[PDB]
């Protein structure tokens, strides 16, 4: 249930809300993400 | 020949009676074996769900 | 419990208790109903204060077959604590009583659930 | 040399321990300070006992005499009896989680 | 009559060689059992900790 | 363990178990020795398969002082697993039994060291 909680947390993460700053972040993945990782 | 032929019977009977116990062991193994093998898979599973709660 | 010992405190001097022990024992026998199947025995007499004396008793009961045994301490205490009997005892100068049997937890629980 | 082999075979198949030939020792765990107890019994050779204690896997383990088949059956009996306890406790953990 | 002693001794050695194996297997199983048991206890601890922590968070909210 | 619950599997249909529950309970009482200080209670009855029924019981024991308590589950299981008792149980249709108490590691170690 660990990975499940990781999903769940990363799911609730990118979904609002009214927290005065933390807006949901768009997910990338795979192609764009590798380059986004390399650009670190 | 009576005492001998009787003694061999009693002895071989006792041995056979012991081998019955040996067989009794042999019979009660595979089930118990599965039961045993089941354990580490669950504790290795429940330990995971705990990690989930802790991370939560 | 089988030893049947009941300790009684009397508001009387020891010399008075000993001086009239025959009478005291018979009065206790009367409190018990006075039948010839019961006999009060004195186990000991001890001064506790100027006008306080402890008297330890037991009661032997005889069966129809001639057999004798001591009345159990709990049974005897139960009789003496009954309100009518206690009052009669107080008229003899008894101001307290005690049994030696250490009750079990279940016995104690029963007494608390049914104090009467 | 015939009535010797026979007696030796009758001796082998037996719980009396005259060279039982079904001699294996199993180590039962026991926490301190109970190690000083145990303490074998009727027909235990201190040789076998000490030799068992010699190659000890871990401390707080005491060896146990398994002569023949009923003993290994019994060991299994215990193993199941603990199997169920294990599963139960594990399920408790599961439930609380 | 030797043909009987042969059978006896062969059976003896044959079943000895097997009893040894059974016993060994049982031993290994015991090892497995305690080896897991330790982990079970660890789970008990970890769980109790989690429980207490959750209770604390409950108190906080 | 104090709740004293033992689960029994019977090779009988549920309707048969319930239909003769008085008799079943008394037979279990007889297996225990039949004394009036022991009382078998049925905690639950559940079908498990066409001809398999689980019956959960406990046993109340009364002390000489009138106190009552449940026989501990481990103690009751230990009695029922004794070879003579197990055989009697099997004659009633019992094909298995289980206690709910999760044994400690030291208890388990003791059972393995002394399986008899």
């Amino acid at each position: 249930a660990l990975f499940d909680s990781l999903l769940a947390r990363n799911k609730k993460q990118a979904e609002g809300e009214t927290a005065l700053g933390e807006l949901p972040s768009l997910q990338l993945g795979l192609a764009d993400l590798r380059q986004r990782l390399r650009k670190l | 020949s009576e005492a001998l032929q009787q003694e061999i019977a009693k002895i071989d009977e006792e041995i056979q009676k012991c081998i019955r116990d040996k067989e009794a062991v042999d019979a009660f193994l595979p089930a118990h074996g599965e039961q045993l093998a089941a354990i580490p898979t669950d504790v290795n599973f429940v330990t995971r769900k705990s990690e989930g709660a802790h991370n939560a | 419990d089988e030893d049947g010992l009941i300790s009684l405190i009397f508001n009387k001097k020891e010399s008075d208790i000993r001086g009239q022990q025959q009478q005291l024992v018979e009065s206790l026998h009367k409190v018990l109903g006075g039948h010839q199947t019961l006999t009060v025995n004195v186990e000991g007499v001890k001064t506790k204060a100027d006008n306080q004396t402890e008297v330890i008793i037991y009661v032997v009961e005889r069966s129809p077959n001639g057999t004798s045994r001591r009345v159990g301490a709990s049974a005897l205490f139960s009789y003496f604590e009954q309100a009518h009997i206690k009052a009669n005892m107080q008229s003899l100068g008894v101001t307290g009583a005690m049994a030696q049997t250490e009750l079990s937890p279940v016995q104690i629980k029963q007494l608390i659930q049914n104090p009467l | 040399p015939i009535p010797e082999q026979i007696k030796l075979i009758v001796d082998k198949w037996n719980p009396n321990h005259p060279n039982c030939a079904f001699k294996t020792y199993l180590y039962n765990k026991v926490d301190e300070h109970t190690v000083p107890l145990y303490g074998p019994g009727p027909n235990e050779d201190p040789k076998e006992w000490e030799e068992a204690l010699q190659r000890k896997p871990a401390p707080n383990f005491i060896p146990v005499l398994c002569s023949g088949f009923p003993s290994i059956v019994a060991r299994l009996m215990l193993q199941r009896r603990v199997i169920t306890e294990f599963n139960n406790k594990l399920h408790q953990i599961n439930a609380s989680l | 009559m030797d043909e009987i002693i042969t059978r006896w001794a062969t059976d003896l050695a044959k079943y000895q060689k097997e009893f040894k194996e059974q016993a060994a297997k049982v031993m290994e199983w015991d090892r497995l059992l305690v080896e897991n048991g330790e982990k079970i206890q660890k789970l008990y601890t970890s769980t109790y900790e989690a429980e207490r922590a959750s209770n604390e968070i409950e108190r906080q909210l």
